[PDB]
């Protein structure tokens, strides 16, 4: 399901030490994801006063980003095409969320935008009957967004290979943001336990090294893992089915792209 | 018995807008008929008091008796003195309350420092501190508003005060606000107060913007030679 | 088609060139040579030992650098300056690395 | 007879290659029969202090020891308690410090902040600040100079680390430099050189002046010559 040429043509590593909405309040331990942090989707006064004056140029605006987004995902991970597709869905889910205005970032975009649009929406479809509020219209027009920012990943290397969102947006931004947090840790995890294995387990140096190396990697994740653990606990009760799950089996189980098992993370971070 | 009747601070004197002497009883058995109340120049007797707990996990009794009283009671030097009643000592608990007079009394001078440029450089937040220097009474309160609106008490942190090295009377302390790098490169306009005694005021307030460390003069000269 | 002349890493020069094409006629196609030079606004005479002062003048030798001391820094090679740490009443003569993430040890 | 043990920071650990643990203890008089013997984990005690201090303006006495322990044992993070037994103590007493397991390691963000414009208009003093933040563990140390050679240790103050708001893994601390104003103009190189153990070099630099932080003027000279090139 390729998008048209046409439309094609028309359109670190720190997880800590991001900036959350209320941190003390709510969302005690939520991280931010490097590539959250580094999305390309800055929308500020200057820039809706110079599209609101002709009928179309926010939207565009919007896909122009999003487009430019995904090259940069692209570009970023062109080693394998599961991540960078993974990455992909992840950054329509959080442009989603944030054109919604479910964004718990405290930057004034993620907080401004939904009145950007709201205010676009009511300035020009008095009588248009389409809907002007912000979570219709991501509604109604998700899959726009989705095949400009096919597009906009299609011009990085011509890549022939198309996906789907496949129900993406719905999720809660902190699921999302734990899913990505937890594909990453397991793959680092894997290759860790594989390299200690090879060379601990069939010299001192090198497994004095990997040691090192293991425990600091540990000792960071181990508090993320914490962080995001009671941010969980805190966030579960308000889906029933999410509340029954430990994070770890629910990492284990409903998550298919984390490749997350037993020994690869309950039994390495819950012990 | 440990009466430990700390004064308020200044800071928690301009916090919650009102003046609650402290006169609370530690690591003391919980007992009754304790009759606590102040006594002040002139023989007036104002008090109300609550936050009485029978059972504490330590077995202290709490005996917190936080009372309010104006602050010109306090600038007249009324000597706010406890008379906890307790069984064991029939003779009240005399616990006196008075600023320390005599101290030095120098306004703190509040710099705003504008944020790192490499810090914006690398997009991805924006922490201005407020470095507040020269007070001897070392009583300072830092809050911090955008648009006149205070912000939430976790967004800011404050470091207490500490002796400065070349001026030993004067202390000095610092606070950073974290907030995104876009919000800075917005245009907001962040306010830093500063509460202190020495004031004439009281308060001092500072403003930082985009617009407060750019380069007032671009002197570039294009010069372009084909010849060695 | 833009071709890379030459490209001096720590100058950031970047000499290119590229035969624009009109319309199929007798030549009068627009030779052009496109640089592409990122002044530091903030780097000293040595961008390594931090004592010098900063540096006005800005010298771009096209000839010199198509075939000594630069502005840019680079990103795959180290620049340590040595520096004096000390700690009580003795000094330990110590290395440091001038610019954060470029040759970090792996 | 109160005890307090400072645990040794990495810049001892790093500059000294020796690190030597002392536990000053306050409130305690002047007896002169001090024979702190610091133990392992285990019952078997390994090394005894080399000096101890004896002047005091209080006239008091401080069982401060000393031993030498290789410092991969350090980072290990076994139990090392100052056995005292002095004669002025009633009862023995222990005091436990250790190595605390659970502490990230991250890349400290070094920036340097210059002095305020106003600060300068007042042309009394200026005071410059580095910008230390998102280090674990906790412990910390900065050193300024000028122009090369160090700075007096009286000059500047080094504040107590605190941890991060937005990130609570993370800590900051911060560390102002007062100068004079007519040291500031034809501003020398003022350096914020900090170490950690997060340091891909061990020790970062960061250089401020008056045309670099916050400069007023730009003032460059951008010359091209032979642009017909070779
Ligand atoms: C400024 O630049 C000069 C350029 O010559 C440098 O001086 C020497 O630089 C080489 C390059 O690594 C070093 O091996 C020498 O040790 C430097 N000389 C001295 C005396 O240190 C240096 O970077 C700067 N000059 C000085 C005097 O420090
Ligand atoms: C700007 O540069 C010119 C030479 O290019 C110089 O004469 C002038 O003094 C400079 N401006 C200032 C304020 O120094
Ligand atoms: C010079 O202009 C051409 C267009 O004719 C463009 O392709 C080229 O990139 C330009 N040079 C630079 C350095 O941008
Ligand atoms: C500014 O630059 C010009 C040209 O390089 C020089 O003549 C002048 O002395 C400089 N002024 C200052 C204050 O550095």
């Amino acid at each position: 399901k390729c998008p048209t040429e046409e439309i094609c043509k028309d359109f670190r590593n720190n997880w800590l030490g991001s900036s959350v909405k209320n941190f003390s309040s709510d969302n005690k331990g939520v991280l931010v994801p490097p590539r959250r942090q580094s999305l390309c989707l800055r929308i500020t006064l200057q820039d809706f006063r110079t599209k609101k004056k002709k009928e179309g140029d926010f939207e565009k605006f919007i896909y122009s980003y999003a487009s430019s987004e995904a090259r940069k995902l692209r570009t970023i991970h062109n080693n394998n095409l599961e991540k960078a597709h993974q990455a992909i869905r992840y950054s329509f889910a959080d442009i989603g969320n944030i054109i919604r205005g479910d964004d718990m970032m405290d930057t004034p975009t993620s907080k401004e935008t939904i009145t950007y649009l709201e205010k676009v929406l009511k300035i020009y479809n008095e009588n248009n009957d389409k809907p002007k509020d912000a979570k219709k219209w991501w509604t109604e027009n998700r899959h726009h967004v989705w095949e400009a920012m096919m597009c906009g990943y299609q011009s990085a290397q011509k890549d022939n290979q198309c996906t789907g969102y496949g129900n993406i947006d719905d999720i809660p931004q902190f699921l999302r943001w734990f899913r990505e947090w937890g594909t990453y840790v397991c793959e680092e995890s894997e290759k860790n336990m594989n390299t200690l294995k090879a060379v601990c387990f069939p010299e001192n140096e090198m497994c004095s090294s990997t040691l090192k190396k293991y425990e600091e990697w540990y000792n960071k994740r181990k508090t993320e893992w914490t962080e995001q653990s009671i941010k969980y606990n805190n966030d579960k009760i308000n889906y029933t089915d999410i509340k029954t799950l430990s994070p770890s089996e629910y990492l284990i189980e409903k998550c298919p792209e984390c490749k997350c098992t037993k020994k690869n993370l309950q039994d390495v971070f819950e012990l | 018995i440990r009466v430990f009747a700390i004064p308020p601070s200044f800071a928690s004197i301009f916090l919650t807008k009102s003046t609650k002497l402290t006169c609370l009883v530690t690591d003391l058995t919980t007992y009754d008929s304790v009759t606590i109340s102040w006594t002040r120049q002139n023989g007036e007797a104002v008090k109300t008091h609550t936050n009485i707990s029978e059972s504490h996990p330590n077995a202290t009794f709490s005996a917190v008796g936080e009372a309010s009283i104006c602050e010109d009671d306090w600038n007249s030097g009324e000597r706010f003195t406890c008379t906890v009643t307790h069984t064991d000592l029939p003779s009240p608990l005399k616990q006196t309350i008075s600023r320390p007079k005599g101290v030095a009394l120098h306004r703190p001078d509040v710099y705003l420092l504008p944020p790192a440029r490499e810090q914006l450089n690398l997009r991805e937040s924006a922490t201005i501190t407020c470095l507040v220097t020269g007070f001897s009474p070392a009583d300072v309160f830092v809050q911090w508003m955008q648009r006149g609106q205070p912000l939430s008490p976790e967004k800011y942190v404050t470091s207490a005060p500490m002796p400065e090295p070349q001026a030993p009377g004067r202390y000095f302390a610092h606070s950073i606000l974290t907030v995104s790098e876009e919000e800075w490169n917005t245009g907001e306009t962040y306010t830093c107060v500063v509460a202190h005694e020495a004031l004439p005021n009281r308060v001092t307030e500072r403003t930082v913007d985009k617009s407060t460390g750019k380069p007032t003069l671009y002197n570039v000269s294009l010069v372009m030679s084909d010849t060695a | 088609e833009r071709i890379v002349l030459v490209d001096n890493k720590c100058k950031c020069a970047r000499i290119t060139s590229r035969i624009i094409r009109s319309s199929e006629d007798p030549n009068e196609d627009i030779v052009e040579r496109n640089i592409r030079i990122i002044v530091p606004l903030n780097n000293r005479e040595n961008i390594s030992d931090p004592t010098s002062p900063l540096r006005t003048r800005f010298v771009y030798h096209l000839s010199d650098l198509c075939k000594e001391t630069c502005y840019t820094y680079d990103r795959n090679k180290c620049y340590t300056a040595v520096v004096p740490l000390v700690y009580g009443g003795e000094t330990k003569m110590v290395e440091t690395a001038l610019t954060p993430d470029a040759c970090y040890p792996d």
